[PDB]
């Protein structure tokens, strides 16, 4: 089928009055999350979050502890590093994230790798598409940046990235394939509210689909329309799938000139609703 | 230190439909930084077994959390999120809309 | 699966 991502996201919080940072570990395949490390939680161990996963064996489990342990004992020592780097205070809290992962195309082969840092919410060190060169954002990343071009951390990410990463991507795709290879097309339906005696919103929805990405657009006699519309953020259902609306407010009596047209990879063609009633 | 307020969306997982069970979710998305406090009211009142999904971010660093719990709507019952955080100066509440 | 043995520190 299509193209799949590997995506793991790491979040640490430093907690100045007592104690060691909040860090919380998620790792996706697609949009579906399926593990997790909470340092506040009570395992003290990676912990599965899809069934799918629940296969792999101990050898596996405490593999990903020993890693996420040794990642959160990494941001806790940048904490302190950045809030030198930085001539901040110990009195506040501040954030350290991170996100890496590889995508597999529609070969099922290598398509990109990424790696992204950020400190207190602002882009701090990146690696670039080429998997051999960093983005530093200030001279505070580019002190992290000469640190790691000495330590050839590019080289050691890019060997993960278009190697290994692709291969446990393509293992999990395989394990979960009953859900992860699954496309679920949204569910599309359209209300009418009237908003005056001469005028009515028209919604579209699209329910219970997967992956996350859609596309909702209104037409008018054929033509995009943007005026007079409204879109939410897509937002997920809590099952797995994902939901999206799109409004119009239209001429009562003149409904049948807009067309919702929805466009989704579970969707050979794109679905276009009208109300004629 | 960017500081970035929750967006805030209250909805059902299924249609709603008077006495038959669904969940009531809160999804806030956008907010910088991750410490959040989110509750479900039911008639103002605070709901005790709500749930939420483990922290992750979007693109441009911002944090999302999903609040739920499951209920079973009736006419009169009236829900809502409440939900505080370093940008607002008292908690912001968001009545659930069932066409929304 | 993750990256590893471990990050460098920044
Ligand atoms: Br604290």
């Amino acid at each position: 089928m299509g193209s799949h991502s590997m995506r793991y996201f790491f979040t640490s919080v430093s907690r100045p009055g007592r104690g060691e940072p909040r860090f919380i570990a998620v790792g996706y395949v697609d949009d579906t999350q399926f593990v997790r490390f909470d340092s506040d939680a009570a395992s003290q161990r990676m912990e599965p979050r899809a069934p799918w996963i629940e296969q792999e064996g101990p050898e596996y489990w405490d593999g990903e502890t020993r890693k996420v342990k040794a990642h959160s004992q990494t941001h806790r020592v940048d904490l302190g590093t950045l809030r030198g780097y930085y001539n901040q205070s110990e009195a506040g809290s501040h954030t350290v994230q991170r996100m890496y992962g590889c995508d597999v195309g529609s070969d099922w082969r290598f398509l990109r790798g990424y790696h992204q840092y950020a400190y207190d919410g602002k882009d701090y060190i990146a690696l670039k598409e080429d998997l051999r060169s960093w983005t530093a954002a200030d001279m505070a990343a580019q002190t992290t940046k000469h640190k790691w071009e000495a330590a050839h951390v590019a080289e050691q990410l890019r060997a993960y990235l278009e190697g290994t990463c692709v291969e446990w991507l393509r293992r999990y795709l395989e394990n979960g394939k009953e859900t992860l290879q699954r496309t679920d097309a949204p569910k599309t339906h359209m209300t009418h509210h009237a908003v005056s005696d001469h005028e009515a919103t028209l919604r579209c929805w699209a329910l219970s689909f997967y992956p996350a990405e859609i596309t909702l657009t209104w037409q008018r006699d054929g033509e995009d329309q943007t005026q007079d519309t409204e879109l939410v953020e897509t937002r997920p259902a809590g099952d797995g799938t994902f939901q999206k609306w799109a409004a119009v407010v239209v001429p009562s009596g003149q409904e049948q000139r807009y067309t919702c047209h929805v466009q989704h990879e579970g969707l050979p063609k794109p679905l276009t609703l009208r109300w004629e009633p | 230190m960017i500081q970035r307020t929750p967006k805030i969306q209250v909805y059902s997982r299924h249609p709603a439909e008077n006495g038959k069970s669904n969940f009531l979710n809160c999804y806030v998305s956008g907010f910088h930084p991750s410490d959040i406090e989110v509750d479900l009211l039911k008639n103002g009142e605070r709901i005790e077994k709500v749930e939420h999904s483990d922290l992750s971010f979007s693109k441009d660093w911002s944090f999302y959390l999903l609040y739920y719990t499951e209920f079973t709507p009736t006419e009169k019952d009236e829900y809502a999120c409440r939900v505080n955080h370093v940008t607002l100066s008292q908690p912001k509440i968001v009545k659930w809309d069932r066409d929304m | 699966y993750q990256f590893g043995p471990d990050f460098p520190i920044a």
